Parts: C-alpha cells; structure tokens; sequence
RNA sequence: UGAAGAGUUUGAUCAUGGCUCAGAUUGAACGCUGGCGGCAGGCCUAACACAUGCAAGUCGAACGGUAACAGGAAGAAGCUUGCUUCUUUGCUGACGAGUGGCGGACGGGUGAGUAAUGUCUGGGAAACUGCCUGAUGGAGGGGGAUAACUACUGGAAACGGUAGCUAAUACCGCAUAACGUCGCAAGACCAAAGAGGGGGACCUUCGGGCCUCUUGCCAUCGGAUGUGCCCAGAUGGGAUUAGCUAGUAGGUGGGGUAACGGCUCACCUAGGCGACGAUCCCUAGCUGGUCUGAGAGGAUGACCAGCCACACUGGAACUGAGACACGGUCCAGACUCCUACGGGAGGCAGCAGUGGGGAAUAUUGCACAAUGGGCGCAAGCCUGAUGCAGCCAUGCCGCGUGUAUGAAGAAGGCCUUCGGGUUGUAAAGUACUUUCAGCGGGGAGGAAGGGAGUAAAGUUAAUACCUUUGCUCAUUGACGUUACCCGCAGAAGAAGCACCGGCUAACUCCGUGCCAGCAGCCGCGGUAAUACGGAGGGUGCAAGCGUUAAUCGGAAUUACUGGGCGUAAAGCGCACGCAGGCGGUUUGUUAAGUCAGAUGUGAAAUCCCCGGGCUCAACCUGGGAACUGCAUCUGAUACUGGC
C-alpha cells in the first residue's frame, strides 16, 4: 500500500520535514522507496523551502502510490 | 473476555457443519470411483467420474480447491478410467 | 568554573599587569609584579622543561580567559588542514565576541567585555547576543543598546582606549557606539613574525 | 545460464546423481599467499555414465533435492 | 598519510627477559563535594514475581433495542405549589450494551534460546497479495435461527446448566455466469445488499414511486511495496576434544501445499560428515555502523534504520492477505489472590509504580489541543502513541560564584643571614554593581479542518440540501512561572579535590626513630626524613576531584604489517615414502588469478571535505567523498594456474 507524505523528520524544536513515497507496512517513519525534497520551516537567509522533484513524484502518483492531502496542494507551490 | 476466540469458538463448529462436511462428501464421492473400476466394463466407469467432478467442481468454482488440488484429482482419476479393459 | 580569589598573585604568576586594581597602586609598582610569584625561585632552581611547558599552558589560555576544554576545542580546529597551529590558532581566539568587544573599547579587559556581553547590552548583525562562544563574520556589525552607553564602567572603558592605539581590522564610530568587524587578524600583523616553538607542540601526549 | 563450471568426481555411489569437487582459486585474506580449496557439490545426473576421478562440466539450477541444486552437463576427460 | 615510550634483576656494564605504567573509549561503580541553563543517557544481573490504575478500539448514513441529554406526545396534576416536577413512549437529534462490519499480525518491550541452511552481502526459480487504487460486467427473488430481553434451575456474585421471543448490509439456496476452469460432447461448476440526501413532471397516508448526487454489495484482470523458498561467500574460542550419524546418505512407488524439499507414508541400499575439523563444551543474537591504534587484526553490535527469536513454562488449535499469535483461546506445570465452600481466576521483558537478585540504573507526570495509526462517507471517538513537564552530576556544552578601598603589614600562624621575610590587599570597617536563580507584569508559535458567510457552469436539476481549494469572520492549547520582552529585592542562592624527593609542576621547618606510617613506579622511615606525622606556604584540574572496572593501546606479549632455534626458550639421531608449498627453456590456446573500461548494488544516518540556519558547537541539514567490496557485460594476454 504506497503512498506520498510529508514525513516527520527533526522531531524537537527545530525539524526539517522531509517529502517522501513510502509502503503503509509497520513503521510511521521506517522504509521508504523514493526521497522528493524538503517543506523545511527555516527561511532565515534561505531560499531553500518547499523543494519537491518533479520527475519522481510524476512517477508514482496515479501510477502505484496515493497522494497525502498535506502534499496534493504543495505539488502546485513548489519553492514558489 | 470476548475480543474474537468467544465468536469463533462458535462459529468454527458451525464452519465445521458446512465447510468440513463438503470436504468429507466430496472425499466419499472419488472413493467410489475406486469402486466403478470393478465393474468389468469402462462405460460404466466412465459413468461414475462424471458422478464425481459435480461435487470437485463446487469447490474448484469456489476457489478452495483452483491451485493445483483440483487439476491433480482429475487427471489422477482420468488415468485409473484410460487403463481399463 | 572560572578563578575566583585574591588579585595580584595573578599579576605576580604571569609577571605582568593585568588591569586588576591597576589605578594609581600602578604607578612604579612596588607589588612584587615583574618580581616575587609565591617566595622562592633563587635557592634550589630545577629549571624544568615540562614546568615551561605547563608555564605555556597556562600563559597562551589565561590572555583570553578560556578554559582547558574550550581552548582544545579551538586546537581542534587548528590542527586540522595541515598543521601551522599557532597562527591557525590565532585566528580562532581573536575572533570570540569577548576579544571583539575589548578591541572595540567597552571594556578594559577581556572579562569586563565579557560581564557586559552577559549584561544583555551587545548586538550583533541587529539583534542580541549574550555568549562569548560566538565568532564573528568579516564586514558585519558589533553595536553597544542604549540603556548601557552611560555606566560609568563603560565611559571608562571608551577612556581608557582613546588613550591607546588603535586595532586596524575593525573600525567604530563613536558617535553611534557601532562599526564593523573586518578580518580574523595575522599573527605576524597583531605582533611580529617569529617562531614559538612551545605552542606548536601543545597539548596531547 | 547463471552458473556453470568444471570439476573432478569423487563419488559415484548414487543412481541418480554424483559428488563433484570443485576449487575456490583465492588469495587468504591475511596471509596473502594462494590456496587451491576444494569444495563439494552434489550433482544431478539421469544418464549415470561419468564416474570416479573423470573430470566433469556442471551447470547450476532450482532444487532438485534437499543439497541438490546443480545438474550435469557433459564429460570433459575420462580417467580409466 | 595517522605516529608516546619508559622503569626494575646486579659491584655492575651491554645484551636478553618476566613484571608494570602515561593515553583513548563507557549506559559505567565507590566516596568526598556539587551552583544555573541546554542536548543525550537512566535493570546489559533473575528471560524473577507483581498491589493500584491505564495501555485497540470504533460505526445509528445496515439495525432489533434505549443506557443518557434536550425536545415531541400521553398521563399523575406533582409540592419540590410557582414553577416545568415526577412517570412512560425510539416519535426526533442522538447512542450504555446486543447483532453485524473494519482492524486487532502494527505501535512498544527484550537478548533468555541460537556458532545457526539463524543473519548479512550478492544472486536465483517453483511461490503470495484481504485492504488501498484502477478496469469491465451484474445489481433478481426467497429460505432458516438467535443475542439483547424474559423466565426456569443453582451461587452472595462474577457466571455454568436449561426453556421461550425476535431484526438484518448477518447466515444459506435458486436464477444469472462475467475479464475464471474442465471433457470430443449433450454441458458440469462460484455470486450479490442496499443506504443517506435532494428534486424537474405526475401520482402520494404529499416518508412513498421515478429520476439523480454521495457512498455501499459480487466476480475477474491490473497498479505497486512487502512476505515465503533456495544457492555462493562469511561469522567467538578450542584436537593431549576422534570419531559422529537409521529419515543419516541414497534409491523405488504413492500422497500434501501457494510453491521448493526425505515436506510425508511404504518397499530396498550403505551411504554421508571429519584433520580445509564432524562429535562436544563454554561464550554469543545479525547488519548498517561503533571504535582502539602508526596501522594491521581484533574488540563492540544499549540509543537511530532494517532482520532473528522470546512473550512465566511446555505443546497444540481456531481465524486471516498475514500467527509454533506480547497484553487472545485451550490443556498441563509451577507459583498466588478471593470464598457465603459452588469453586473460580491469573502471567507490567508496555507506561508510571513495588519487592527480591546486584557494584548499580526515573514520577504511582499533565492532556488529547495538534500530528500519526485504528474505526467512521463526516462532525468525532480511542492512545502511558505523541505532544510535553518532573526526578538523577552519568557524559558533553554554554554560563557562573561580582567590583572599588585598605599596613615600611592589624591580632594569630609559618620560616627567621634573627637583619627581616610572608600568607596578603586578603581581613576589619567603608562604598558601588548584578549575568545566572527567586518573584512580578506583559506574552507568542504549535490553530487547521470544524461553525457561518462568499465563490466554483462544483457532481446534479450550476450557486437548495450537499461539497472543496482559496478568501471574509467569531473561535479550538495539555505544556506555561514556556519562547521572547520589561521590571521588583538582595551579594544575595554558589567551590570543591588531589598533588608538592625523582618520573612530576609545587618547599623544607620541627616531631617519630625500621616504629607509627607511606606507596603508581623508583623506593622511603633508627636523632634535622625533600618521601611518615604535623605544618604553614605552594602547584594543577574544577562542578567537578580522588579511588577503580570494562574494551583497547603501549604488547612484535601469537608477530599478515611483524619475531625467536650455535651459545639468551627451540634444529627434533640418520636415511626411505608423502596431502600440501615452490618449479627450466619456448610457441600456441584459455581468461580461472591479475589488470582495463562500462551497467548495477554498497538504503537513510556517520567520520573526511565544501556550503547554510539555531546567540556558538552539539543540533537541524543542502552537496561531494566513502562502503578498498560483491554481481552482470566488454576488453588486454605479460606472467602464475588450466589446455
């Protein structure tokens, strides 16, 4: 059962939110298939939020994995 | 308490009551194909196979039987029917 | 930790003024500085290397105030991308927010700069920092709050440096109490080029 | 084909099947010097034609039986 | 590419040689002392047992019923007599249990068992998929019980036994037979259920029909992760441990599964493993990694990611996509609590607490507000998960315990070229200033969906109901004395502990007289002991200091890198044979060794190296290296191997 989801990663004070495509057995945050960018909260001298692969995530949603809601609508605001 | 052995402590002899005795008649059903080589005519036996897939066909169609077990019954019996004189 | 106690043995044991009760009790000493660290020293002399070598120690560390485990930390990072420790070194513990707040002039010594960097009084790229352990960027800005720039302590301090010469790899101006940071400074610039053989052998082993 | 090699019997009491020995060829991994290791395999074999000390090609395969996953594929030298 | 060497046999002096040490790593331990913020760590022992309470529930948009709240209806007309009480009824929004469904196999805990066909890396062929999310069709109608509830029989009761009522999207047939399967073949086989809302024309007990939106049932083929099965190549130690194996090794007939296979039953054979170490014992879970050191090779696999195995103990079964099933069933064992004497029921190696076993290891913590997972068409519910506080120096990190004034040195002590020196500017008393804590006033962000509006030819029957990405408004917070900001008091709330002959930095007075003691090593102690005691002064680390242990280093002290055998350990009395190790001088072949270039795999994290943000580092991380390998092609052909 694959899915897309914006996963915890950082946990404590100051996390980083990683973007990944991922199979619903076991674990919340254990395997994972495909890695495709970072929301990251820091905008502090950087322009380095919302970063998403375009190639990858065309490769699975519709075609193998399902789309989380908290990234259906970050598809369309890309480092925007 | 309850959560699914007090359900299926139950309904598992009333699987039993059903599943298992479909089991036991269809095993009663190739049994007596063993007997119809004994008639001294294949016709007759012949007869008796297509007495006995009806009930093979019930749990092929239902998919308990559709891997293998089924095909292997089959072709076993057609075999016992193809060496008789 | 840091040293807590009476003074002048500190001035005795590094055989120079440290700023410590250095009023008109300075003038032509007559305080055992230069002189007499604890009573002997004439008599039995062994003349120990390890004992110049623990002298160093101390010496190279006590100028800046850092401890032990703070300045192997900064070893750490000298010792790593060939060796040249010294300078390497240099560049790192001239560069500490309390080092930058005394060349600047609102202290007269490094812990004076460094209990007014505590005090919440010293900004840095426009907002407040309280922690010595910070290094400053080249071409940013070190500025003084105004609920601090009329102690008495601090006037003093702006005195006492416009009476000295001043340090080239910054510049402030004292009619804001702000300027800028320009360089980690060079070993050969802050003083001269030689060699010290003692502090390129420092520390492990 | 996955794997095939050559190799020397050393028995031959089967109707069905042979032992094979078969060198490693490596370097000890911290003596550094050369070593030969044999090595044995159970072979599958319906013709029961090639025997003892005749030297044999071998071709590897799914389980045949428990410790049989290899098959014979021809005979090389016949030893007499 | 990184680079610790020294001490001791003796009249000794160079060699040789045992012993011992400085360092790094740790979840560590004892004891003395211990101030303030942060990140991490906090039963590696008995895999020993547990009081109290809580850990996986949920759905009335299937529905027999009604615990609860407010309403609708019907009664008593209540006393609680001026209100909206009491008693019924599922009418309605709802929902304590019951039927039914989804999921309970994950999230946590742990290292006992296991030297393993367990596990990792790298491949392989005979093998799986409920749900999730697509794709094509069906979408008709019946038959048969029962829980809840009510009684009978026993108990105080949990609850056993026994009669009766009754509903279904539950249970089972018939017709249909699909995108399923079979025989030459008439044919032979496997289904299924609606439900909530809305409305144009017309009928209407204006609920119903009909249509339509949202969402369900049944069959079959995909989408894509992951699970079973097998084979190389490796894994702690050992041979003054040598034999071990009747399902073991192999054949020949019959069976079982989703598939492999001595998986399994029977008839026959004597094989197989083992010195390249079987049998057996102690120890030990596997990998990513961690990590000592110059490095090799080991050591070490607490934390984070992925496997194995356990669930007090042994052994089975039921059920499912999935179980030799943590907190389920069931039998038996060992231990325990309750009794009115019918007997009954248990297992915290979950989260918090408690007793044993020990050198030794958190509160009987706040809430579900958000986020994940389970259920729900959804508002919601569930959570010791998770958010998010405490306790404990166990490690590391940031930051402390304030400033000025003060004598040819007060009084005391210590040592007196008896001249002075020195603890010490330290103290007294006198004046200034507060980081950190204590205490106030202000005070976020985590908040969005949800409630209402607005808009979208939303899917429709375009702006009814309903519904969604944005937008406009009122709002939802456990933590909290939070993050952050400004103030109210007072130096107030704060400094230890070894070390001082030599290695080894700090000096040498008196007492004791081989005693009393010291101690890591050398060595010290009988009348000035630089080594003990007692001293005053002096050095170094520092919320730590001393005193140890584990695992390494120094250790070449098991020798690859990197030894010893004339005499400092050991050349075995000599010749014969031999698994293994080495092999003339050339051409041709092969590409196993080797070497070259491609396609993969070595997950994420991490040392090293380059960029960025948290007040710095840690931390949170963008990138490049690396994991020297192990696979799948293609290629050179010198030399070792093979031909």
């Amino acid at each position: 059962m694959v899915t897309i989801r914006l996963a915890r990663h950082g946990a404590k004070k100051r996390p980083f939110y990683q973007v990944v495509v991922a199979d619903s057995r076991n674990a919340r945050n254990g395997r994972f298939i495909e890695r495709v960018g970072f929301f990251n909260p820091i905008a502090s001298e950087k322009e380095e939020g919302t970063r998403l692969d375009l190639d990858r995530i065309a490769h699975w949603v519709g075609q193998g994995a399902t789309i989380s809601d908290r990234v259906a609508a970050l598809i369309k605001e890309v480092n925007k | 308490n309850i959560k699914s052995a007090k359900k299926r402590a139950i309904q598992s002899e009333k699987a039993r009551k059903h599943n298992a005795s479909r089991r036991s008649m269809m095993r009663t059903f190739i049994k007596k194909v063993y007997a119809a080589i004994e008639a001294g005519d294949k016709a007759a036996a012949q007869k008796a196979f297509n007495e006995m897939q009806p009930i093979v066909d019930r749990q092929a169609a239902k998919g308990l039987i559709h891997k293998n077990k089924a095909a292997r019954h089959k072709a076993n019996l057609t075999a016992q029917i193809n060496k008789l004189a | 930790a840091r040293y807590l106690g009476p003074k002048l043995k500190l001035s005795r044991r590094e055989g120079t003024d440290l700023f410590l009760k250095s009023g008109v009790r300075a003038i032509d000493t007559k305080c055992k500085i230069e002189q007499a660290p604890g009573q002997h020293g004439a008599r039995k002399p062994r003349l120990s290397d390890y004992g110049v070598q623990l002298r160093e120690k101390q010496k190279v560390r006590r100028i800046y105030g850092v401890l032990e485990r703070q300045f192997r930390n900064y070893y750490k990072e000298a010792a790593r991308l060939k060796g040249n420790t010294g300078e390497n070194l240099l560049a790192l513990l001239e560069g500490r927010l309390d080092n930058v707040v005394y060349r600047m002039g609102f202290g007269a010594t490094r812990a004076e700069a460094r209990q007014l960097v505590s005090h919440k009084a010293i900004m840095v790229n426009g907002r407040v920092v309280n922690i010595a352990s910070y290094q400053v960027s080249p071409n940013d800005v070190v500025s003084i709050r105004e609920k601090a720039k009329k102690q008495s302590r601090v006037k003093a301090a702006l005195e006492l440096a416009e009476q000295r010469e001043k340090p080239t790899w910054l510049e402030v101006d004292a009619g804001k109490m702000e300027g800028t940071f320009k360089r980690k400074p060079e070993r050969s610039d802050l003083s001269a080029d030689i060699n010290e053989h003692l502090i390129v052998e420092l520390y492990s082993k | 084909k996955i794997r095939t090699l050559q190799g020397r019997v050393v028995s031959d009491k089967m109707e069905k099947s042979i032992v094979v020995a078969i060198e490693r060829f490596v370097k000890h991994p911290i003596y550094g010097k050369f070593i030969k290791r044999t090595t044995k395999l159970h072979v599958h074999d319906e013709n029961n034609e090639c025997g003892i000390g005749d030297v044999v090609e071998i071709r590897e395969c799914r389980p045949l039986s428990k410790t049989k996953s290899w098959t014979l594929v021809r005979v090389v030298e016949k030893a007499v």
